[PDB]
C-alpha cells in the first residue's frame, strides 16, 4: 500500500492504512481502537539531520548517515508514505529525499537508498551506487536494495532492512566482490538464495541533476554464472564506475 | 491559518510511529 497523494494523509488513505492494519495483526482493530484519537501517545522527536566537520573521515560521517537513517525506523504500518518513481532525474528524487527529511515518517528499502544518496552528496570522494539483491525462500522470491558505496578504495553499504546484516557495512572490503559475497552469505545464514544482483552506476553529487539513476548498469545472474565469471563480472563493474566522474 | 496542517501531520505522525511500534513488535514474534 502507497501513499499516492503527500503529507498530511489523505482521509481516504488514512482509513486504507487502518482497514489494512485490521487484516494483518491477530488483534487489528484492538490496535486501531486503542491508537486511533489516544490522547497519550509518545511525542516522537524529529530527527536531526547529520552534519558535518570537514575534519571528520568520511567513514565516520557515514556511521552518522547510518544512524539517522535508523532513527526514521523501518516501515511496517503496511504503507508506504512516499511514492518513489525510480526513473525521475535525480533533482526530482533529491526533492523528495528533503520532504523525508521534513516529515520524518517510516522508511523502507527504496527510500533510504535515496536518502543516502541526498546524505552523501557532500562527500564527492565517496562513490554511490545501488544494489539489489533478488533472493528466494521457501517457493518465492524476493527483492533488496542498499546504496553500495566506496571510499579510497574499500566498499561498504547503506540502507535500511529487517535484518541487521542486509544494510549497514562500514567501507572495508577491498574488493566490490568481497562485499556482494558478503550479502550472499549473509542471505544463506537466513536460509535465502541469492539469485541475481543488479548494480547501478555511480550517482552524481549534483542534487540539481537531471540525470536518471541507472539502477540495472550490471545484472548478474548468480547460478548462471558460477563463482569465477560472478567475481570477474563484478570487477568490471568496479572498473566501469570507476570511469563515470559525477558531482 | 496553515496551523491547521500543522497538527493533522503531528497528531498523524504520532499514530503513525505508535502504529510502528505495536507492527515491529508483531513481526518478530
Amino acid at each position: 500500500f502507497v501513499n499516492r497523494g503527500g503529507l498530511p494523509v489523505d482521509s481516504h488513505t488514512w482509513e486504507r492504512m487502518w482497514m489494512h492494519v485490521a487484516k494483518i495483526h491477530p488483534d487489528g482493530e484492538k490496535v486501531a481502537q486503542r491508537i486511533r484519537g489516544a490522547t497519550d501517545l509518545p511525542k516522537i522527536p524529529i530527527p536531526s539531520v547529520p552534519t558535518f566537520q570537514p575534519s571528520t573521515p568520511v567513514p565516520e560521517r557515514l556511521e552518522a548517515v547510518q544512524r539517522y537513517i535508523r532513527e526514521l525506523q523501518y516501515n511496517h504500518t503496511g504503507t508506504q508514505f512516499f511514492e518513489i518513481k525510480k526513473s525521475r532525474p535525480l533533482t526530482g528524487l533529491m526533492d523528495l529525499a528533503k520532504e523525508m527529511t521534513k516529515e520524518a515518517l517510516p522508511i523502507k528499502c527504496l527510500e533510504a537508498v535515496i536518502l543516502g544518496i541526498y546524505l552523501t552528496n557532500s562527500m564527492p570522494t565517496l562513490e554511490r551506487f545501488p544494489i539489489s539483491f533478488k533472493t528466494y525462500f521457501s517457493g518465492n522470491y524476493f527483492r533488496h536494495i542498499v546504496l553500495g558505496v566506496n571510499f579510497a578504495g574499500r566498499y561498504g553499504a547503506l540502507g535500511m532492512s529487517r535484518r541487521e546484516d542486509l544494510m549497514y557495512k562500514p567501507p572495508a572490503f577491498r574488493t566490490l566482490s568481497e562485499l556482494v559475497l558478503d550479502f550472499e552469505a549473509a542471505y544463506g545464514r537466513c536460509w535465502h538464495v541469492l539469485k541475481k544482483v543488479k548494480l547501478g552506476q555511480s550517482v552524481s553529487h549534483d542534487p540539481h541533476s537531471v540525470e536518471q539513476i541507472e539502477w540495472k548498469h550490471s545484472v548478474l545472474d548468480v547460478e548462471r554464472l558460477g563463482r569465477d565469471d560472478f567475481r570477474k563480472e563484478l570487477e568490471r563493474h568496479a572498473r566501469d564506475m570507476r570511469l563515470k566522474i559525477g558531482k | 491559518q496553515k496551523s491547521a496542517q500543522q497538527e493533522l501531520k503531528q497528531r498523524q505522525r504520532a499514530e503513525i510511529y505508535a502504529l510502528n511500534r505495536v507492527m515491529t513488535e508483531l513481526e518478530q514474534q
